[PDB]
RNA sequence: AAUUUGUUACAAUACAUUUUUUGGCACCGCGACCCUCGCACUUGUGGAGUCG
């Protein structure tokens, strides 16, 4: 919607600083953006699965509770492993933890 | 948003499409009803990914902020 | 011939005791005075009174009863 | 504007359909009319606690179809373009 | 049965037909409508009382589309 | 003199209650159209004269309507 | 589009079989393309008349079976 | 225009049978029919949904409330269809 | 002249005096009728055993006149003029059936043939065009 | 067409016609009213004429629902024929 | 030793408020008895009495 060159500021963390440290907040940012790099619309469906939790006006990520953010970290995390196995044709049950943590981190 | 329906179905879902007839394309769909042959009390609900809807069904749509 | 629209108009002109029946609803009736007229059977009827049918009387205000659920008129 | 157009665009989709009488209908939409009359192929009728009945071809009427349950993968925005 | 596109292209096929009341009309579609009314050549109404199929042969029947739910193919032509 | 549509128009931004094909309603009218579909704020659901729940912002479909009242 | 040819039934008493297993009687005074009926009043079927004249909506009519031949 | 309507019109004169939404079958000489199946019939018997039968003179029926119409099998032959 | 799909597809199809198909040594390939018939006429053929049917939910009448039925593997079954010889060969009909006709079969002359059918196939109401009575 | 009379008129019309169809199908591919006039009678129409003749000779006096049926060739040709 | 052009006709490519598709949805027969022997094209078909 921007037809003109301009600077615009945004907020990644919404307010995650109260309940979540910047380390872990940026880490979950990196993971979420990896699934947005890879899975795209499905990772979106994990956000919009329950529409009764809506994205706020100021913010970017829809506001969940701590347990919900954790379970979302589980689903979103596992997405990268699933797609790894799909395209690379390498079963997850044949994998060593170093490779799983590496792929999820990168 | 939530929708009330002729057949006692509370449709909590994300709206995608809209028209004259109030037909709707729906994502993140979560219906609510009760399969119950009397006397009985059960409360059931199912998730559906994508779902088209017909307008005669719709009684009252509502928006919970 | 006396058309329905004409009859309705006449009723409106008069302001007389109108007793409406409900479509697919036996137990309830309405009783008031016709104020409005529409292209369809819909009208506005001020000083209306809901009635439970004899198989008493109940409080009710000013109302427009929708044209699709009308059945009977008399005025 | 029109959902009819969208419906038309949805072709050859293996979908469930739900009626005003609650009948669940698993079939491949070969075509749909301008008035939502669904034409299915490879059809499977089940009720909402009893046994199943399968059929090759079913033309269901538009007034009956309450909710057509769409496929798993679908790009909706694209579909919605004129 | 064949893999048709529309109803019109499968004219004169023996047809199962369901209606809102729960009856099942069976017969060859002679003619269709803008509002899905059906002419049936040799029509048999088959009903189920609340057990086992009750059966009535009607004959040549005009069938209103309002009451029609859905149509299915019973057999081939002839 | 008073037709229905003009009455309806007048009654915008005012309290109304609706019965259905049955459950009573109660809320402030936002706007209306030719088809007599409704949009209300502060909706309260009178289940046969018993306010079961307060929904708030709602949209009633026309064909299920029975009558309008203050 | 076409007018319901009820000119045969004009000014005759008719059993208007109406929605919900109910009935009406009365002499036929008028009608329209939607099959609304305007009739000089009679009873609802033991029996009790309401009104001087009556108007029945089109949708509501199951049947209008002629009492007089 | 509807061919079923045409057929109905043709059946004028003949003894048609006629069930409604209520499920109350009639049989009689078809006096007049219209585009909307607004049938009139003469010398007409009237079966109740439960069972009992009642003779009656000149019934009118509105097509909205009509379910299905049986026409005599002679009309099958000619010459409306082709 | 095998009962084949091709055979069934060119066979006279009509509404009888029910939807009936007009029809061989062995009953087979009935799948191709697509369960669209209320009646199937297999009269004057050479079938030996009433067997080989697919699941046919429609089929209510089977006319099997003048064949060679000697063994049995549905509301009306007409088996006139066939080869059923022992009462025990009629036993499989207990698992079905209201109208049964077995005339002109050797089995008919066996002692107690009528009573045997009545006790073993009680669902039959009319046997050989005679009312099964209480007595 | 063959004309049958002396039939047990207690059988319901649709059952009579269905047993008649069944019985007579043995001779070739195949009208009965319960009015006072027509009760106890039926007209059975066959595609082939040889079938009608065979039926007539072979089922003369066949016990049907308790009575021996009497068969004869019809006086006129059937409308369907 | 079928192809192109023109003309004529038919069919196909619009919308929710009473008659169709924006729904008023959902929670004679079976036991008994006896009458009728009649050449047709059918709402239905004997009559008395008992059972549903």
């Amino acid at each position: 919607k921007a037809t003109e060159p301009q600077m615009v500021l945004f907020n990644i963390y919404d307010d995650w600083l109260d309940r979540i440290s910047s380390y872990t907040a940026f880490s979950r940012l990196t993971l979420l953006l990896r699934a947005l790099k890879t899975n795209e619309e499905s990772a979106k469906m994990i956000l919009l699965s329950d529409p009764t939790i809506t994205i706020k006006s100021y913010h970017l990520w829809p506001s969940f509770t701590d347990e919900q953010w954790i379970t979302i970290e589980s689903q979103m995390r596992d997405l990268i492993l699933t797609e790894y196995g799909r395209k690379y044709n390498v079963n997850i049950s044949a994998l060593t933890q170093t490779e799983i943590k590496d792929i999820i981190l990168g | 948003v939530i929708i009330s329906l002729r057949n006692n179905h509370k449709i909590i879902a994300r709206v995608k499409a809209f028209d004259r007839h109030c037909n709707m394309v729906l994502e993140n769909v979560k219906e609510l009803w009760t399969e119950k042959k009397g006397k009985n009390v059960i409360n059931r609900e199912r998730f559906i990914s994508k779902l088209f809807l017909r307008g005669d069904s719709v009684i009252v749509v509502l928006k919970t902020p | 011939m006396v058309p329905p629209i004409n009859c309705i108009f006449n009723f409106l002109q008069q302001q007389t005791p109108v007793t409406i029946w409900l479509f697919e609803q036996i137990g309830i009736r309405i009783k008031g005075k016709i104020v409005g007229f529409d292209e369809f059977m819909n009208v506005v009827i001020d000083e209306a009174v809901e009635i439970p049918v004899n198989s008493k009387g109940t409080p009710l205000g000013k109302i427009l009863l929708k044209g699709d659920n009308i059945t009977l008129i008399t005025s | 504007m029109k959902l009819v157009n969208f419906l038309k665009k949805l072709r050859n989709e293996q979908v469930t359909i739900e009626l005003k009488n609650g009948t669940t209908v698993w079939g491949t939409l070969q075509s749909v009319s301008p008035q939502m009359n669904a034409i299915l192929t490879d059809v499977k009728l089940t009720l909402p606690s009893d046994n199943i009945a399968s059929l090759q071809y079913i033309n269901i009427r538009g007034n009956t179809i309450r909710q057509i349950i769409l496929p798993d993968s679908l790009n909706l925005d694209s579909l919605l373009v004129d | 049965v064949a893999h048709s596109s529309r109803l019109a292209n499968l004219i004169d096929y023996k047809l199962r037909v369901l209606t809102q009341d729960g009856r099942v009309y069976i017969g060859q579609l002679m003619a269709f409508d803008k509002h899905m009314n059906l002419v049936l050549n040799e029509c048999i109404e088959e009903r189920v009382p609340k057990i086992k199929v009750e059966k009535r042969v009607l004959g040549l029947t005009i069938l209103r589309g309002e009451q029609i739910l859905s149509t299915v193919v019973e057999d081939k032509p002839l | 003199p008073v037709n229905p549509k003009p009455f309806l128009k007048g009654l915008v931004n005012h309290r109304v209650g609706v019965k259905l094909k049955s459950t009573e309603y109660r809320g402030t009218l936002v706007s209306t159209d030719n088809y007599f579909n409704l949009q209300l704020n502060e909706a309260e659901e009178f289940v046969a004269g018993v306010s079961h729940g307060t929904l708030g912002e709602i949209f009633i479909r026309c064909n299920n309507v029975l009558y309008i009242r203050e | 589009v076409s007018t319901p040819e009820l000119k045969k039934y004009m000014d005759k008493k008719i059993l208007l079989n109406i929605n919900g297993s109910r009935k009406v009687a009365g002499i036929l005074r008028g009608y329209d393309i939607f099959l609304n009926v305007v009739l000089d009043d009679a009873m609802e079927i033991n029996n009790h008349q309401l009104g001087l004249q009556t108007v029945i909506r089109g949708n509501s009519i199951i049947s209008l079976e002629a009492l007089d031949a | 225009n509807g061919i079923p309507v045409k057929l109905l019109n043709e059946a004028q004169g003949h003894i048609v049978s006629l069930e409604l939404t209520t499920g109350a079958t009639y049989r009689g000489k078809l006096v007049e029919s219209e585009d909307s199946m607004n049938v009139q019939l003469r010398d007409v018997i009237a079966t109740e949904p439960q069972g009992a039968v009642t003779h009656m003179d000149q019934i009118f029926v509105r097509g909205s409330q009509i379910k299905f119409i049986v026409v005599p099998d002679l009309l099958k032959n000619a010459p409306l269809f082709k | 002249m095998k009962f084949t799909p091709s055979i069934v597809i060119d066979a006279p199809q009509y509404y009888v005096d029910d939807l009936q198909l007009e029809t061989e040594s062995m009953p087979s390939s009935l799948k191709h009728l697509t369960k669209p018939t209320h009646i199937l006429d297999l009269t004057n053929n050479d079938l030996i055993m009433i067997p080989d049917l697919s699941r046919r939910d429609d089929i209510h009448t089977l006319l099997l006149g003048r064949n060679n039925i000697v063994e049995v593997d549905v509301q009306n079954l007409t088996l006139s003029n066939n080869s059923i010889r022992r009462f025990e060969d009629l036993q499989r009909l207990r698992r079905a059936l209201k109208n049964l006709t077995l005339i002109g079969n050797q089995v008919c002359h066996l002692a107690n043939y009528r009573e045997h059918v009545l006790r073993l196939v009680p669902h039959l109401e009319t046997l050989d065009f005679q009312n099964v009575t209480a007595e | 067409t063959l004309y049958v009379s002396q039939l047990n008129e207690k059988i319901n019309m649709q059952r009579l016609r269905v047993n008649l169809f069944l019985l007579f199908a043995t001779f070739g591919e195949v009208v009965s009213m319960n009015f006072k006039k027509q009760r106890g009678q039926a007209f059975i129409t066959m595609r082939t004429i040889d079938q009608a003749s065979l039926a007539q000779i072979s089922l003369n006096g066949e016990r049907f629902f308790g009575k021996p049926l009497k068969v004869e060739f019809s006086k006129s040709e059937t409308k369907t024929l």
